[PDB]
């Protein structure tokens, strides 16, 4: 009926998240007092995938702080930092425009779109059993896997999130796709929309087991980006605002200290 | 493909489909 | 022959069928398509948008609250325009305070932004339909970087769209419902439109049969 | 608007074909119950009626010569030529002028010959 069971089969399946990587030849970690007003071509060079890890400062967001959209335009992406490379950008619903317009200006097509699909994580517990932290959301998600025989029953559409919006109600999450040209991708791996199940809070943070498919999506879209050691010498991978404790293998990780 | 004339769901006047030049087909084949 | 008669009597039962059907065509049998529309039929190139806007405002007094549209993108089915020629139309005149939906494909997604902000429209929202098979999955398309399983209705607004005719977070942006047949969209866009707009007036370009609705001006060639 | 009953009426009046519209503003229903393209207009009606005193029933090509009704289908022309008589068959009147049609009081009353959607069976 449902098909939960398939629809949220990655969310169970074989796909462990990865552990922290140490401060070694394996990953690469710099720390910036501002992403946006300084240079990032000496920290690496010819990439292919730069990933912006970016968590704005909307006005549907209920006033909890992030970047700011007008100060996106004054980061310097020269062409020595990438040539030829695909770039990943968390979007909201209030910037979309804003955003493409400024890629445009920076020299970046706009290719493709991700959306994710969030499901509610009171509904599946209310449908199941007739300030939370991040252990009790976790265990409360592992719980909802297990009992998923119970709610099968029950309609998909009763199921979503309803977030406030001046317009509509929020039910995904958007991740821009922009391409620049001047990279022998695998196309179509990963589907264009996935399913998640999330607390109501902050859906746009998104979460470990989540941030590892998006991890996974990107890594799969570049299968010639794999940073083997030893064949290589530099990193071909950057992510900004990255995780002052999780730094992923065969990236560059910056921090906003 | 006497059958496949009528297998598509056409509307009530284009239900002859191909019956429109049977219409004269019957006719030469009467002749000879 | 023996074909001879089987091929008469075929043509004999379906002369009744059609006698039968046109009998009950000719005493007052309804149609699918709903009262209470205005189906214009004509090309929106070569329509007289003034006698239009003079209808609506004779009838009406006030343009329309919402505009949906389904432009027949040039990216190849068979009766296609030009984005140039797709810019062109007067939708400037046509409505002064309102939204704008137009279903843009993934091709088609920047220089539809392009001309709602050319028209004179912030670009506020989109609506994501995913698209559902007969037993209840994801329905697969052909993709350009990523397996494409979705589509997708930019919504831009512009001038004073606060009067009270309009509703804040009425439903929610993600439209999940079956695959039709082609070109086709779902039919609770409509009931979103109406939880947007309750008895407004809503103009539809590129419009088909199947799009007829009631409280519905629907501009179409094949319409 | 206020009152759409009237308002529907009027653009489509106003903005609709005759064909799809008629002479108050309700729907033509008989429109859209065929596929569009393909409608038989009352014009297309009165000119086979005024085909028949020009030739009458029979032979289909100088009926769609001078085409009274604008590029009409010929098969068409000896269908709904049947439903003018009532009767299923044309091979009592072949060839013929009528001028005033007389057969579908005759031919509807007639109680020994099958009644069914107004006409007379074989
Ligand atoms: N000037 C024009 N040139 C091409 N198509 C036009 C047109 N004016 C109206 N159309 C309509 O646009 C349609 C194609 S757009 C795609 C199909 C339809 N609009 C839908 O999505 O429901 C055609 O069926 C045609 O009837």
């Amino acid at each position: 009926d449902n098909q939960l069971s398939l629809l949220l089969k990655w969310r169970n399946d074989k796909i462990p998240l990865k552990s922290a990587s140490e401060t070694d030849n394996k990953c690469k970690v710099v720390n910036v007092k501002n992403i946006f007003k300084s240079d990032l071509s000496k920290y690496g060079a010819n990439l292919q995938a730069l990933f912006i890890n970016a968590l704005w400062k909307v006005k549907s967001r209920k006033e909890k702080e992030g970047l700011n959209i007008n100060d996106l335009s004054n980061l310097k992406i020269p062409l020595s930092l990438m040539k030829n490379g695909i770039l990943f950008i968390w979007s909201e619903k209030e910037i979309l425009g804003q955003i493409v317009e400024i890629m445009e200006q920076k020299g970046f097509t706009y290719i493709e779109n991700f959306s994710i699909m969030f499901l509610g994580l009171n509904k599946c517990l209310q449908s199941i059993n007739h300030e939370k932290s991040i252990e009790q959301v976790t265990q409360e998600k592992k719980f909802v896997m297990n009992n998923l025989d119970i709610l099968k029953s029950t309609d998909i559409n009763n199921l979503f999130l309803r977030n406030n919006y001046p317009y509509f109600k929020k039910t995904r999450h958007t991740l821009l796709m922009f391409r620049r040209i001047g990279l022998e991708l695998r196309h179509q791996r990963t589907s264009d929309v996935v399913f998640e199940v999330t607390d109501e809070q902050d859906p746009s943070k998104v979460d470990t087991m989540m941030k590892e498919y998006v991890y996974q999506m990107i890594e799969t879209l570049l299968p010639k980006a794999q940073f083997i050691p030893g064949v290589d010498k530099h990193l071909k991978m950057m992510e900004l605002f990255a995780s002052t404790d999780n730094y992923r293998p065969g990236w560059i990780s910056v921090i906003e200290k | 493909t006497l059958e496949d004339i009528e297998n598509e769901k056409f509307t009530n006047l284009e239900i002859l489909t191909h019956l429109y030049n049977l219409k004269a087909e019957i006719v030469r084949r009467l002749a000879e | 022959q023996g074909l001879l008669q089987d091929i008469e009597k075929r043509i004999l039962h379906y002369k009744q069928l059609f006698f039968k059907e046109q009998n009950e065509i000719a005493n007052g049998k309804r149609s699918m398509v709903p009262d209470n529309s205005i189906p214009i039929c004509s090309d929106v190139t070569k329509l007289n948008f003034q006698a239009l806007i003079d209808a609506q405002m004779r009838h009406a007094g006030k343009m329309f609250d919402v505009i949906m549209m389904d432009p027949p993108w040039q990216l190849s089915a068979y009766d296609s325009l030009s984005d140039e020629k797709i810019q062109n139309m007067p939708i400037q005149s046509l409505q002064q305070d309102g939204f704008i939906f137009v279903w843009a494909i993934n091709a088609k997604y920047r220089v539809t932004i392009k001309m709602i902000e050319n028209w004179g429209y912030k670009l506020v929202d989109e609506i994501t339909w995913v698209k559902k098979t007969v037993n209840g999955k994801i329905a697969k398309g052909h993709g350009f970087y990523l397996q494409h399983a979705k589509e997708s209705c930019l919504i831009g607004v512009k001038g004073d769209v606060d009067n009270g005719r309009f509703k804040k977070n009425i439903a929610s942006d993600v439209i999940f419902s079956e695959r039709r047949g082609q070109s086709q969209k779902p039919e609770e866009i409509y009931q979103y439109i109406n939880q947007l707009c309750p008895n407004g007036n809503y103009l539809e370009i590129f419009a088909r049969r199947n799009n007829l609705h009631d409280n519905w001006v629907s501009i179409g060639n094949e319409l | 608007p206020l009152d759409f009953t009237q308002y529907a009426k009027n653009m489509r009046k106003d903005l609709s074909n005759q064909d799809i519209c008629l002479e108050d503003g309700a729907l033509n229903h008989s429109y859209f119950l065929t596929k569009k393209g393909q409608y038989w207009t009352p014009l297309n009606q009165k000119a086979l009626q005024r085909g028949i005193e020009l030739f009458g029933v029979g032979n289909w090509k100088e009926i769609n010569y001078d085409e009274f009704s604008g590029k009409a289908n010929i098969v068409e022309l000896e269908l709904r030529t049947c439903m003018i008589l009532g009767i299923n068959d044309i091979t009592e009147y072949y060839g013929k002028k009528i001028s005033e049609e007389e057969q579908e009081e005759i031919k509807k009353s007639n109680i020994a010959k099958g009644k069914k959607e107004n006409k007379l069976k074989d």
